[PDB]
């Protein structure tokens, strides 16, 4: 079990750690979160009470260092930092725990949501999408645009997701225009899976990360990326059977976890109706289809 | 974006552009089988690719053999159209290649865009106009060259005959669309109008009769009457 201490909480803020959220009042004696499961990436995120604009947060893995949060009154946000002095850190954390100034990450996984949402998400891959190599953790927020969005402006602060574009030379082999556009299997399997991602685990990892950034920060370009990566699989006639079964599980837990009140802005009607009802894989996503129909039948 | 009434004069500026109409690419007769089921028999078709400024119709004849052994022919027909149009652009010198291709039906947009990926600078555009190009097969000689073909074949010719010697491309296109709209609404009547006077002939290399300016005004008026007529015969007005 690991800990992310907080120097203090000078400004009123809703804090979230994965799918959990809680409120901290202005200058309430809060000194972080403890009992954080080792073995998964995590995201700690923030929404200031006084400006709900700019949700922002940090992806991290506690195995990669000792991390804490400290408010910066100049830049106006809660910042993640690494403490390199390990003795100093254990001491701080032990005192804060003794004083019970830390909220406890629940040891109540029954609804196995975080593992299922982050199964293929690796911190090393996150750090390639979010370039800031001096830090072991990765900052994301509502407004960051993707490489593909900037093609259609600050590159250092961009989400470097893998560019998918169904009407591109990469996607369409000369001489197979109609074949490759109506059945994207070449693009998925040879270009993307074999060529760029290397394996389906890395593909699913980016898909899951894009969804999580869309859900936790309302990052629109991440939502575009999540739907693109779904649509590329659903629009391929030839997909390994193990990828389809896993995709169905991935999407099930994403739909299960999405706030009911955010379905209007985070779910693209066209992609989902296509994928569940028109695509090659229309019959291969049983769990996802059943939850979608019972929870968001209006979308469909 | 799309082509409509408001930006009509762009058709006649000096940027090379083509209309592509695919409505006569895949053509069938529907008939009953001996068992009493229904079957289609394909007949030859054509892609109608028109420079509206110069009158150049790159008529690509689609022989029935191109459908042999193929499924979902109406969908393939749009991709075949796009393949042929792309091949036509590639065959033209750089300075003759269009800067825009306007498709008369929206379903052609994706097939053409995908076939034209090599030409990022050529704009593929839809239009809001209800253009009568489907009636091109009501032009006698044009129907005859398409129905006589025994193999794939391209015919380049001016669909406006020599009219541009005497009138602007705007006026020529308006005449063409009026003739084609008439032929589409009542072919027999429209053709009767065009030929009633045997002294006005069609040059061996022309589609339309050698009308004088004054006779074209009369002709053009008679085609409008027809279109209004039929519209009353249709709606009872
Ligand atoms: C301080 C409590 C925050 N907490 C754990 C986070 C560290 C949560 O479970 C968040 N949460 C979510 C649903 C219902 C109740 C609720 O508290
Ligand atoms: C005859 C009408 C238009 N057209 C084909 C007919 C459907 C042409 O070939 C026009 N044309 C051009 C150059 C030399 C000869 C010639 O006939």
């Amino acid at each position: 079990m690991n800990t992310v201490p907080f120097t203090s909480a000078p400004i009123e803020v809703t804090i979230g750690i994965d799918q959990y959220s809680f409120n901290v009042k202005e200058n309430q004696p809060f000194h972080g979160i403890k009992d954080i499961p080792i073995g998964h990436v995590h995201v700690i995120h923030f929404q200031h009470a006084d400006n709900s604009s700019m949700r922002y947060g940090y992806w991290f893995d506690c195995r990669m260092g000792n991390f804490y949060i400290q408010y910066d009154p100049k830049d106006g946000l809660y910042k993640m930092m690494e403490e390199r002095d390990g003795a100093k850190f254990e001491n701080i954390v032990h005192n804060f725990k003794e004083r019970q100034m830390m909220v406890s990450y629940p040891k109540i996984d029954e609804d196995d949501t975080w593992y299922n949402l982050t199964e293929f998400v690796q911190m090393d891959k996150i750090r390639k999408i979010v370039r800031k190599d001096e830090n072991q953790f990765s900052y994301v927020d509502s407004s960051m645009t993707t490489v593909q969005e900037n093609e259609l402006s600050d590159p250092a602060h961009s989400l470097n997701y893998t560019v998918i574009n169904f009407k591109s030379r990469e996607a369409i082999r000369p001489g197979h225009e109609m074949e490759d556009f109506l059945d994207k299997s070449y693009y998925l399997n040879t270009v993307m899976l074999q060529g760029i991602f290397k394996n389906s685990s890395n593909y699913f990892g980016e898909l899951q990360f894009a969804f999580l950034n869309a859900m936790f920060f309302g990052n629109y370009g991440s939502s575009l990326q999540w739907h693109a990566m779904i649509e590329l699989i659903c629009s391929s006639a030839t997909v390994p059977k193990h990828m389809l079964d896993k995709l169905d599980e991935i999407l099930y837990y994403q739909i299960k976890t999405l706030p009911e009140q955010y379905s209007d802005i985070l779910l693209n009607e066209r992609v989902w109706n296509i994928c569940l009802y028109s695509s090659f894989q229309k019959n291969s996503l049983h769990n996802t289809e059943k939850i979608m129909e019972n929870k968001y039948p209006e979308l469909l | 974006g799309a082509m409509n009434s408001s930006n009509y004069a762009e058709l006649f500026n000096n940027d090379i552009k083509l209309f592509v109409d695919d409505t006569n690419v895949y053509r069938v007769t529907v008939h009953k089988t001996f068992e009493g089921n229904v079957a289609t028999k394909a007949i030859n078709g054509c892609i109608f690719t028109l420079n509206p400024k110069t009158g150049h119709l790159f008529l690509k004849i689609i022989h029935t053999s191109v459908w042999a052994g193929q499924k979902r022919l109406s969908q393939l027909a749009k991709w075949k159209t796009a393949e042929e149009v792309s091949a036509l652009v590639r065959s033209l010198p750089k300075e003759e290649q269009p800067k825009q291709i306007i498709v008369t039906r929206k379903a052609m947009l994706d097939p053409l865009e995908v076939h034209m990926l090599d030409f990022p600078n050529i704009a593929i555009r839809p239009t809001e106009l209800r253009l009568p190009f489907s009636a091109a097969m009501s032009i006698d000689k044009l129907s005859d060259v398409v129905m006589k073909a025994t193999e794939p074949q391209m015919v380049l010719f001016n669909i406006y005959d020599d009219w541009l010697d005497r009138i602007s491309s705007y006026t020529a296109f308006s005449r063409l669309t009026l003739l084609l709209r008439a032929l589409k609404t009542n072919e027999e009547s429209a053709k009767m109008i065009l030929l009633s006077d045997p002294t006005i002939t069609i040059k061996s290399y022309h589609l339309w009769p050698s009308f004088t300016d004054e006779q074209w005004i009369t002709i053009e008026s008679q085609m409008r009457d027809l279109i209004l007529t039929e519209y009353g015969r249709k709606y009872n007005v």
